[PDB]
């Protein structure tokens, strides 16, 4: 009947759960705390040609 | 009908939950996404861009810009220490307003290694030699050269590349530290020394700047969500 | 029907082994000049063993950082009085009020999220010198008008009829109320800060207070009662879901002066000490 | 039959003046006097010739410094730099029998530039600084449904209690008094004269005769006195002849016919 | 390595002391597209009689300089054909490329920031009171910042280390930058994409972003060496649209 | 924006000697807040000299008017001068026992 289901936050060194919606519009639902992307270098590495690091940065 | 039975924590208000919710404005039509430059995902991509550092917080020069230079002269100085301070990047001075300081103070934990990088800002006809130092916790600080040369130190030589980066290596025996740093959780501290002086030829002045910039790696992390101190108020409209 | 999820989780850099070096690499020295900031580990600098961190980075996400609900309005309002002024709250929708969600939103130039609103409210009977009564549970009346509905004139107004305004009845004794509400903006995404004016010709209104423009809250009793007066506090607490923002900007240093400004007094870069070269010692016999 | 105020505030005052005053009119004459250099109002004592029990004056001295503390913010509003005034015209006026008719509109340096509607209860205008100053007097968070109120409870209210507090001192009427003389023009002209004093209601016709048939009204000069009468002057320059033959006729509300004057 | 060359237009730069080039976050200037664009009328490209570099004029660098800041646009409202353009039409958009020119010899020595904040909002010097347009701009003249609280009236709280914001200003490597270091360049190089919550805005009422130019460590040089060190900044518009032709407005 | 004055001098009652009656300077029509009014008897100043409130007509101009209590006799005058943003000099302005 449209579940969702889904792993829970667990660590390391029965572990899912189950969602249903019963609203109609998508700004009722929880929220989505489950979402991790990174992308550091649009701000720490917003230069024109690479550098790589190991050489000189200039000449 | 269905018979139930209702649980502790019933009608309560708790600030940290997420349950569904009923909507005000039944099929709304928002408008379309625009694609803005620099999106945002994690914090930690803030705290990995370097900031200037506030070394030389004394009396006096705290509404200066000077609060931001290293001094550094000419001559005989080799027994003088050029800087040093305390590693604590949310509680001591010199860095709890920087990025890096100003997001660990809204967490309670945080993990990982640190990078200082330095850049000199003489005339280029001068030269120089310096000694970068770190030491762990479990002695005093370094009173001299000597001692300072027994730790984690980098000899940064000043020439056509104007920066040297100190990397501060995660060495503890928790796998987090405190933001609000105790005797428990202390993590040493960092000096400079002289290892050659400075050399300029006639016509360039003889003293200098030195600059400070820190940043976290990409091994760093922060937990425990809290509420940060620096900001109050004392009523509404404000 | 059930349909299967993944979550990906998302841990920290490894540390490699390395051992001795002599070469011509200098991964150390680099150039700030270029606003490139240098991606160098402990790898690159001394000799390291082999980690492997399972340390993660969620709580640092947007969402986990946002996603707390928070108080932006604090109002009071009678049950009878001699001001017909009294017998009402209302106000304008803001996050500028109250300073530290102001400060924590103000992290960034651009944001775009739906919402979640509680209400909390709350009675007393007022100190007198004669008290003793029976009065029934108390109702309480929310309306939220949009930019460019009527405004009501005084608690017995048609104008509470809501026959198109959303509306929220509650007794005391229950559960806050809650509802949601969407992205509702002109534009593509929510602005805290606006240089510019409102007319062409550069004058007028300056910043903030030219791109608000998102309806009040009004709040009332219906009983319209109580021989003896009381006092009605009403508490408000936003909570944005779904979020996304954009331009990361340097977080707020002096304090706030007002709602509608960005106005400072100067303040210090940080805290003094003793010399640029003092550190306390911390062990004594 | 209608209450009104008239409010002014400077921005630069001179010294020993106020920067904020007020004028209360109860129809032709005024009532009322504040400044914000005292901080209360003041009657005329020939209206109800009765001190009401602070609940008259005690009462306007709270609005009235609502209104000062609120002119005086509107300045700060305005990032100009030449000197500014304010001027506010607000009140009511009764209809046949019932239902008020309010009345708000300000000026900036002699333009009236905003109003206040009720609808939406606010205050508004087209010009820049219209906005900058409704949007600081909104932003005093209390001051909308305060007008709100002033205009469509109080004022009217003031005014059915004013209409029968004072009667008597509503039918202010006296027959205003002729003295019309002549005085010599450029040779071969003469100037007539006919003036008119002490006269309550300020409705007044004047006109010129040379005979029997009218030759104009000339110019009509009108003055208030120190108590509430009037003064009323019309003149008529004419050929250095006929000075013997003309006959002002002057009606007025306090006289029965209109009489005609004789020099 | 170090030598460079931009073409835009009509006009091309060289330089033979560069660092790099910053592009603001990853992306270069676009045109609108057909699935994000608002406005239905057809829109006008000039495309190379307003995608040229200009040149505004230059300041000073002294012994005690706290710093200087422009706004853009409004800065380049009297530039040519761009200036017209902005005149006539209610919707504009464009993306840029800012050159920072400052030279000296091998025995002088300083340091600048430069830096581009998107939406520099800006605070009175009365907490109580309102900024003038003219405290906030004056075209192709820089304003200047102070080194001490400032007082006046309607004027900009322009102490340098607070950066009229309210901010840390050491803290301003967050948004787009470069350093001029004496010993090391003499030029910086940043290219900025159009950046707003709407597609396209009108140029009068709007500042897109300011540029500040910021002295960490001061100049300095010993006896016989030049006194006089100018500082000078040129500016290139591209991909520039506009819509809603009308008569020209006036100020 | 400017407006310069009006100027209006007469008195209440008519002006036949040894009867006290009221001399008034009525200016009207200017817009500052700010004007210098004074009384004149052949060139004296008048020290006692009464005001009223400082109002404004419907069209946002100022008028006030100066009121001085005296008796009329054929030898000497009344005059009414007045300094203003909008003057160059003062204006002086002759009661006439008629006007």
């Amino acid at each position: 009947m449209g579940a969702q289901v889904s792993t829970q936050k667990t660590g390391a060194h029965i572990i899912h759960y189950t969602n249903i919606n019963y609203y109609k519009d998508a700004a009722s639902n929880s929220a989505n705390r489950q979402d991790f992307s990174q992308d550091p270098g649009k701000f720490t590495e917003p230069v024109k040609d690479i550098m790589v690091k190991s050489l000189p940065a200039l000449n | 009908g269905l018979p139930v039975m209702n649980t502790p924590g019933s009608n309560q208000f708790l600030t940290s939950d997420d349950f569904q919710s009923p909507s005000a404005m039944p099929q709304f039509d928002v408008t379309p996404e625009l694609n803005i430059p620099g999106e945002v995902q994690n914090l930690m991509e803030i705290a990995e861009v370097d900031s200037v550092v506030p070394v030389n917080n004394v009396e006096g020069k705290l509404d200066t810009m000077e609060i931001y230079r290293i001094p550094v002269q000419s001559g005989n100085h080799q027994s003088s220490q050029v800087f040093g301070f305390q590693v604590q990047p949310g509680l001591d001075n010199v860095f709890k307003h920087t990025l890096l300081g100003e997001i660990l103070n809204y967490y309670a934990h945080w993990s990982g290694s640190i990078k200082l990088t330095f850049v000199f800002c003489g005339s280029a006809m001068a030269t120089g030699k310096f000694l970068l130092a770190y030491a762990p916790p479990g002695a005093n600080a370094p009173k001299s050269r000597k001692d300072a040369m027994l730790g984690t130190h980098i000899i940064w030589d000043v020439g056509l590349q104007s920066s040297c980066v100190l990397c501060i290596p995660w060495i503890s025996q928790t796998h987090y530290r405190l933001v609000q740093q105790d005797e428990y959780t202390s993590a040493g501290n960092v000096t400079c020394w002289y290892q050659t002086g400075i050399v300029v030829p006639a016509g360039t002045p003889t003293s200098c700047s030195i600059m400070c910039f820190v940043s976290a790696c990409n091994d760093f992390s922060v937990r425990l969500l809290k509420d940060t101190p620096f900001i109050e108020q004392s009523a509404l409209l404000q | 029907v059930v349909e299967a999820v993944e979550n990906a989780v998302a841990r920290v850099a490894d540390t490699i082994s390395s051992g001795p070096s002599n070469s011509q690499a200098v991964p150390a020295l680099t150039a700030v000049e270029t606003g490139h900031t240098s991606q160098v580990t402990p790898s690159d600098t001394i000799q390291t063993r082999h980690v492997r961190n399972y340390h993660s980075r969620s709580e640092s996400s947007i969402e986990n950082f946002l996603c707390r609900s928070a108080c932006v309005y604090m109002g009071e309002y009678h049950t009878t009085n001699t001001d017909t002024s009294k017998l009402f709250a209302s106000w304008t929708i803001n996050a500028r009020r109250m300073v530290q969600m102001r400060r924590k939103l103000e992290l960034f130039t651009y944001v775009r999220f739906d919402m979640e609103v509680t209400f909390v409210i709350t009675s007393k009977q007022d100190q007198g010198t004669q008290l003793g009564q029976d009065m029934p549970p108390l109702t309480h009346q929310i309306m939220y008008i949009p930019p460019g509905g009527p405004i009501p004139k005084s608690v017995t107004d048609y104008t509470w009829q809501t026959s198109t305004n959303p509306s929220i009845f509650w007794t005391e004794g229950n559960a806050p109320p809650r509802m949601s509400i969407p992205f509702i903006s002109i534009g593509n995404a929510y602005s805290n800060f606006y240089d510019g004016w409102s007319h062409f010709s550069q004058n007028g209104v300056y910043g903030y207070n030219t791109l608000n423009h998102m309806g009040q809250i009004y709040v009332r009793h219906v009983n319209g009662s109580s021989p003896l007066p009381m006092t009605s506090t009403v508490r408000m607490y936003f909570k944005p879901k779904h979020v996304k923002v954009w331009v990361p900007r340097p977080p707020r240093l002096c304090q706030y002066k007002n709602a509608s400004t960005v106005n400072f007094t100067p303040t210090n870069i940080t805290e003094k000490r003793q010399s640029i070269n003092y550190i306390p010692e911390t062990v004594k016999p | 039959l209608s209450l009104l105020y008239h409010l002014t505030a400077v921005s630069s005052p001179a010294p020993g003046t106020p920067a904020f005053w007020v004028s209360g009119w109860l129809g032709p004459q005024q009532y009322l006097s504040y400044n914000s250099l005292r901080g209360e109002a003041e009657p005329c004592g020939a209206w109800v010739w009765e001190n009401q029990v602070s609940w008259y004056w005690e009462k306007e001295t709270t609005d009235l410094r609502i209104k000062e503390k609120l002119f005086l913010e509107a300045f700060k509003a305005l990032g100009g730099k030449g000197p500014y005034t304010l001027q506010g015209l607000l009140g009511c006026e009764l209809g046949p029998d019932n239902t008020s008719v309010p009345t708000a509109k300000f000026a900036l340096n002699g333009e009236e530039f905003m109003n206040f509607d009720l609808k939406q209860g606010t205050w508004g205008g087209d010009w820049p600084e219209a906005l900058a100053i409704s949007q600081r007097w909104q932003q005093q968070d209390k001051a909308a449904n305060k007008e709100l109120t002033f205009l469509l409870f109080s004022c009217p209210h003031r005014l059915r209690e004013h209409l029968e507090r004072g009667r008597g001192n509503l039918e202010w009427k006296e027959p205003p008094s002729m003295r019309l003389k002549a005085r010599p023009s450029s040779p071969g002209f003469s100037v007539l004269t006919c003036s008119a004093f002490s006269f309550y209601p300020p409705e007044l016709q004047l006109r010129f005769l040379r005979n029997g048939l009218a030759a104009g009204t000339g110019q009509g000069d009108f003055g208030p006195n120190s108590d509430g009468s009037f003064h009323a002057s019309s003149s008529l320059t004419v050929k250095s002849g006929d000075e013997h033959h003309y006959c002002c006729i002057v009606q007025h509300a306090g006289l029965a016919q209109p009489l005609r004057v004789e020099l | 390595d170090r030598v460079r060359s931009i073409t835009l237009g009509n006009s091309t730069i060289t330089t033979q002391e560069s660092a790099n080039v910053v592009v603001a976050y990853g992306r270069w200037p676009e045109y609108l597209k057909d699935n994000e664009a608002t406005a239905e009328d057809q829109p006008t490209q000039p495309d190379v009689a307003t995608c040229r570099f200009y040149t505004l004029e230059s300041v000073t660098w002294e012994r005690d300089s706290p710093g200087w800041w422009w706004k853009f646009p409004d800065a380049l409202k009297d530039m040519g054909l761009f200036g017209q353009n902005m005149y006539y039409h209610y919707l504009g958009r464009a993306g840029y490329t800012i050159h920072v020119q400052c030279n000296a010899s091998k025995f002088h020595q300083g340091c600048l920031m430069v830096v581009c904040v998107p939406e520099a909002e800006m605070g009175c010097s009365q907490v109580d009171g309102t900024v003038n347009e003219h405290s906030l701009s004056e075209g192709e003249t820089a304003k200047k910042f102070a080194s001490t609280s400032t007082n006046g009236t309607n004027t900009v709280q322009s102490i340098v280390t607070n950066a009229g914001m309210g901010v840390g200003v050491g803290n301003l490597t967050i948004f787009p930058h470069q350093w001029i270091n004496l010993r090391t360049n003499n030029c910086a190089t940043i290219v900025m994409p159009y950046i707003n919550n709407v597609p396209m805005d009108n140029m009068f009422r709007h500042h897109n972003f300011t540029l500040m130019i910021i002295p960490f460590v001061p100049l300095d040089y010993s006896s016989d060496s030049s006194t006089y060190v100018p500082i000078t900044v040129t500016v290139a518009p591209m991909c520039a649209e506009y819509n809603g032709l009308r008569l020209a407005t006036s100020l | 924006i400017q407006r310069t004055p009006k100027i209006q001098v007469y008195s209440r009652h008519p002006a036949e000697n040894g009867k006290s009656n009221f001399l008034n300077c009525y200016v009207s029509g200017f817009h500052p807040s700010d004007i210098e009014v004074d009384l004149l008897k052949n060139g004296e100043r008048i020290e006692k000299v009464e005001h009223s409130d400082l109002s404004f007509s419907k069209d946002w101009s100022f008028y006030l008017l100066y009121y001085t209590e005296f008796t009329p006799t054929e030898k000497d005058e009344y005059a009414c001068r007045v300094n203003h943003v909008t003057l160059s000099q003062p204006k002086i302005v002759k009661w006439d026992r008629d006007m």
